[PDB]
């Protein structure tokens, strides 16, 4: 029983500060496991019961690092699950192996959307183009190492500053001969003129398809709404959340200080107030075209989609 | 099974990856002539395909059906076949014969996709020749109701947003919006139209004549010159051939051009489209789905010169004329089906279910 | 029966209180006339519903009560009847009715403590004329204890904005009520729009006070947020494009109208008690909700 | 002609009536059974699923059987059901549906051998003709029917009441 109770902590924990789980498949994957070990190894007469216990754990999992919603929405999503059960088997005997196996099956195609999306990439490029993304996300590099196998296209990823995360991509891509220049954020707009479409990634897709991305895209997006560029936001589906973009703004991920102004600078940090944020909300009308492992949609249906997986109820989790 | 057709010289840099057709040097040259290896209806339908005797989506449609159903009753079961099976292989080639000649447009897909649905439907319960009927009764019963039936529907609500004093602006032989006026026209509100046609496959002059025969006052001028009558216009109402995934409404070369002016003017524009024509693909930009009918006809006789006689002895150049365009959902205001008036931008969420 | 009482009890209770908006005392006085029928069919309900529904037109011409009206008449048949002796039928929809109502009462608390959470402490409210629900939000927006400044532009056709402006600095709150032809001015330091509704058409855009359009695209203008609460029987599936289009029983009741139409590319979100939607989800919960 | 002499359908009856609009609350059809009876048949509960209903105009003419679940002719009340009724009902219906069209072929084609001034005198004599035969055979619907297929063997069935000769004379003409 205590197991549990350790696992929690060692999740939440590594929640807090633990760089890594990287991927955020597998942050979603290392919650589904935590998800199944607490659903099966704990006590519940009613399922409501369940519903309440779970919804605590994941109260607790979400105030821990709400810049971080993907335990977040994973929760909420598998309390869907429970209410589908619960009203299947109401109009409780074993429904735990039917949670079980709907939890099975939610998790194998988590473990294969990577590859829905590369499959539907191929639809959306040709050669003598180019490309222009931002940051680093798994999912963007799958998409587009996968379309480089057809043809060569010229990708040109814009470094982020508080890190070169991006630099990471633009070297990975560079391992399949694909064209790839890497550009200063700051410099975005001095070649947005000659990007035919942009590919962003997220850590959010809030419910009217206001992306929350690495910080450095916001005005990926606006100087992608002024020269009418699209972007093709690739948000695998599980990244959505139902919550929505005006909330109190503890919403970026205010990161340290370090990054912009390092602490070898001097006296000057007596009264300079440096800032740092990782996170750029993005507004819906400037996102042109998602991306999900269904196949494409429009910033529209995001609405449709949050009302399908998330039962709206559960939006205070 | 069936030959490939040439490319047609050089195609745009862009747009390798789609094919260069020519609408001269048919495929029906080099095939069995009391058609054996191919139906009579598909060789028959296909060549007529190449020869543009079939334009708009219903028209389209319409015919694919028709020789379709001209397949289905001639057809018998070889030995030990469930219908399910060797009907859909039965009907494989065929599609490909036809997307050889003249590339499907979104209501082909949809109707082989619904076609397919249906043949795979039929059981082994059912007899031969019953079912047979079955299911011919059945894409007759569909093309009714989900095509015709539907215009009338969209007649209906249309009806409502024309009031009396407005002109209206159309494009092409867009059989829809034809019968939309010649509807809404005989019930009293009074009004004119405005065709729009381009080149070289002019097809406004269809509707054109369509509507004069009707007693509605029409006025017929190229889309370069669309930016002037724009100020008069008070709701444009295009065809719309294939609705889309993100409500980026597809269609003839003009539209989406048209809908841009016309927004920048600020007309309210109207695309008008039925609940099939909505293969749920996406596209963003104009290119990533288009065509590309025989350009070699771009040219126009000029009194005795015509500009481009010798098309390829000028190698670095190289023509083109698209065959599908796409506005997106921003300019487009609304999207009359028989579902109702919906907002183009909510085109999936009611539409895909 | 007859209008001779049916319009004289809806005036009565419509005009008992201002809290007590136009359209739930339409529904209420529905729900009466139902609770004196004295008829033996449902098809003659179908029918008399709309004729008081037309009667009740020209004491009120604002969306709402042709809205409340249709939507009621509507959903109240949903559960399913198979007719007994035409009273169970009667119980059943006098039920409907009851639950509906009492759906619409709550409607206005449920989307004041959803909206309450979105005027970021240390904002500018940009209203437009005095409007329940919008009242009862920045109420439970100060319940929560934040702070901001209220412009209430003043809707020319008849100085009521004022009375907003009275019972709302009733609640300790920086008012400052703007000439409503100045809208193009506080624009520059209004930190979100917040204007009542009075209806919404399908494609997002809403039916509001004449005043509503201007500052509508002055937000867009300047990229504030634009943000509107519509009660939740303030859906109507008419369609305009331009400001004529709408129906000229609502506009009028020299030349100058009542109600115009501010087009859905300018509103930002809707708040409903159907939670907080992007337009094109207003279509289409407006289309599953006549259903 | 009103193919049938009694004021309003029958209590718990089954009737065909023409599906001609798709209202809010019911179908607001019409059918024969009273001299085109107009009943709303109540929209169900996955009936109103409608609202995605492709061409929602469907049913803009068809023949559906319906049942008369509450009545009240003092102005033309009927409301109808379609959940009611099983295939035997709508086998008994069709039976019905199909004598009731034979009749007033029949009897319309009949009458037109006369021309008749006006509406009136085609209530008089379908009133007089057919409802003596029908009452005669002992049952309300069931007797025309049978009257008419018995003149397949002498045109003279009834001839008691002899009606007119222009009647036999059409009858015996375009019947047996």
């Amino acid at each position: 029983g205590s197991e549990l109770s350790e696992r929690i902590e060692s999740f939440v924990e590594t929640l807090k500060r633990g760089g890594g789980p990287r991927s955020s498949e597998e942050m979603a994957r290392e919650t589904l496991g935590l998800l199944r070990q607490i659903i099966t190894d704990h006590r519940w007469s009613n399922a409501g019961e369940l519903m309440e216990l779970i919804r605590r754990e994941g109260r607790r999992m979400t105030a821990a690092q709400p810049s971080e919603t993907t335990v977040g929405n994973m929760v909420r999503r598998v309390l869907k699950i429970i209410r589908e059960e619960y009203g299947r088997l109401h109009g409780y005997a074993q429904l735990q192996s039917n949670i079980i196996e709907a939890i099975n099956e939610l998790l194998v195609e988590l473990e294969g959307t990577m590859e829905n999306i590369a499959a539907q990439a191929l639809e959306h490029i040709h050669s003598n183009e180019v490309i222009m993304t931002i940051g680093f996300s798994r999912t963007v590099e799958a998409f587009l190492k996968e379309a480089a196998r057809k043809r060569k296209f010229h990708v040109i990823v814009a470094e982020c500053a508080p890190f070169c995360q991006g630099h990471e991509m633009a070297v990975n891509l560079s391992k399949a001969g694909i064209e790839t220049t890497v550009m200063t954020d700051a410099a975005i707009f001095a070649v947005m003129s000659r990007v035919n479409k942009v590919i962003i990634g997220t850590k959010t897709i809030l419910a009217n398809g206001a992306l929350r991305a690495v910080t450095g895209t916001h005005t990926l997006a606006l100087a992608a709404k002024h020269h009418s560029t699209p972007l093709i936001v690739c948000a695998p589906m599980f990244k959505l959340s139902p919550q929505f973009p005006n909330e109190e703004d503890s919403f970026h991920k205010f990161v340290a200080p370090e990054e912009v102004l390092p602490f070898t600078e001097g006296d000057i940090l007596e009264k300079v107030s440096v800032h740092c944020p990782v996170f750029d909300y993005v507004p819906p009308e400037l996102i042109t075209l998602f991306i999900s492992n269904i196949g494409g949609n429009a910033p529209s249906y995001i609405y449709r989609l949050m009302s399908e997986l998330y039962h709206p109820d559960d939006h205070v989790l | 099974q069936v030959p490939t057709r040439k490319d047609y010289g050089s195609k745009v840099s862009l747009f390798s990856h789609l094919p260069q057709y020519s609408r001269q040097n048919s495929l029906t040259q080099f095939m069995s002539i009391p058609s054996s290896v191919i139906h009579p209806a598909m060789v028959r339908l296909g060549l007529q395909y190449s020869q543009g005797l079939v334009s708009g989506s219903n028209a389209r449609c319409i015919a694919l059906l028709r020789a379709l159903q001209q397949v289905i009753q001639d057809y018998t079961t070889p030995p030990n076949e469930e219908l399910s099976r060797d009907l859909v292989n039965k009907l494989k080639p065929y599609m490909s014969f036809l997307t050889q000649c003249r590339p499907l447009s979104a209501s082909m897909h949809n109707a082989i996709k619904f076609l397919n649905k249906e043949i795979t439907s039929v059981g082994s319960s059912k007899r031969e020749e019953e079912a047979k009927s079955e299911l011919r009764a059945a894409i007759d019963r569909y093309v009714q109701e989900k095509i015709v039936l539907a215009a009338q529907a969209i007649s209906r609500f249309a009806y409502q947003k024309i009031s009396n004093g407005d002109v209206i602006l159309v494009y092409g032989c867009s059989s829809l919006v034809s019968r939309i006026l010649q509807e809404a026209w005989t019930e009293g509100r009074r009004f004119r139209v405005v065709v729009v046609d381009s080149r070289p496959w002019l097809e406004g002059r269809h509707t054109l004549r369509s509507l004069v025969h009707a007693g509605v006052p029409a006025s017929y001028l190229l889309i370069p010159a669309a930016s002037y009558v724009l100020p008069e216009v008070s709701k444009v109402l295009l065809g719309a051939h294939a609705l889309l995934a993100n409500g980026s409404v597809m269609s003839r070369v003009g539209t989406a051009q048209l809908a841009l002016v016309a927004r920048a003017h600020n007309v309210p524009v109207l695309v008008c489209c039925e609940t099939y024509k909505f293969c749920e693909r996406v596209q963003t930009d104009a290119f990533v789905s288009n065509e590309l009918d025989d350009p070699d006809d771009l040219q126009c006789k000029r009194g005795e010169h015509v500009a481009l006689a010798n098309w390829q002895n000028h190698a670095s150049l190289r023509l083109l004329n698209l065959v599908y365009d796409v506005t997106p959902p921003e300019l487009v205001d609304l999207v009359i089906t028989e579902l109702g008036m919906i907002p183009c931008s909510s085109v999936p969420v009611v539409l895909r279910v | 029966m007859d209008d001779k009482e049916l319009i004289e009890y809806f005036k009565s209770q419509m005009k008992e209180d201002p809290d007590m908006a136009s359209a739930v005392a339409a529904i209420r006085t529905l729900l009466e006339f139902l609770k004196r029928d004295k008829g033996e069919t449902i098809q003659g309900l179908r029918a008399n519903l709309t004729s008081a529904i037309e009667t009740l037109c020209g004491v009120d011409s604002s969306v709402a009560v042709s809205s409340g009206g249709e939507l009621f008449l509507r959903f109240i048949s949903l559960a399913s009847l198979e007719y007994s002796d035409y009273s169970k039928c009667k119980k059943i929809m006098i039920e409907r009715g009851e639950l509906f109502l009492r759906r619409i009462s709550l409607s206005r608390n449920k989307i004041a403590d959803l909206c309450h959470t979105f005027i970021k402490d240390g904002a500018t409210i940009l209203t437009h004329a005095y409007s329940r629900v919008v009242l009862r939000v920045l109420e439970a927006a100060v319940a929560a204890k934040k702070r901001f400044s209220v412009y209430v532009t003043e809707s020319q056709p008849d100085l009521s904005g004022k009375k907003m402006a009275k019972a709302l600095c009733h609640l300790n709150v920086p008012v400052t009520v703007v000439l409503d032809a100045a809208v193009g001015y506080i624009m520059e330091k209004a930190d979100l729009v917040i204007v009542g509704a009075e209806g919404v058409v399908e494609n997002g855009g809403i039916i509001n006070k004449i005043g509503t359009n201007q500052m509508a695209v002055c937000a867009k203008a300047q990229n504030k947020p634009f943000y509107v609460v519509a009660e939740s029987f303030k859906f109507v599936r008419l369609f305009p494009l331009n400001q004529q289009d709408v129906p000229d029983k609502f506009k009028y009741k020299e030349e100058h109208p009542w109600v115009d139409y501010t087009a859905p590319s300018l509103i930002t979100l809707l708040f409903t008690d159907l939670g907080v939607l992007t337009p094109s989800a207003v279509s289409d919960e407006l289309i599953k909700l006549y259903l | 002609c009103r193919f049938y002499q009694h004021k309003f359908p029958e209590v718990e009856d089954v009737v065909m009536v023409n599906v001609r609009s798709i209202a809010e609350m019911g179908a607001y059809v019409s059918l024969l059974e009273y001299n085109n009876i107009e009943g709303m048949i109540l929209l169900s509960e996955l009936s109103r699923r409608r609202i995605r209903s492709i061409n929602k105009l469907i049913r803009i003419g068809r023949n559906e059987c319906v049942v008369v679940i509450r009545v009240d002719k003092e102005k033309g009340y009927i409301d109808l059901s379609k959940r009611r009724v099983s295939p035997e009902e709508a086998i008994k219906c069709e039976d019905k549906f199909t004598k009731s069209k034979t009749v007033y072929s029949i009897l319309r084609h009949v009458a037109e051998v006369l021309e008749y001034t006006k509406d009136e005198q085609l209530e008089s004599l379908f009133q007089r003709t057919a409802w003596v035969f029908d009452d005669k055979y002992k049952r309300p619907g069931y007797g025309a029917y049978d009257a008419f297929k018995h003149a397949v063997s002498d045109p003279s069935i009834l001839d008691s009441l002899d009606l007119n000769e222009d009647e036999r004379e059409v009858l015996i003409n375009n019947i047996n």
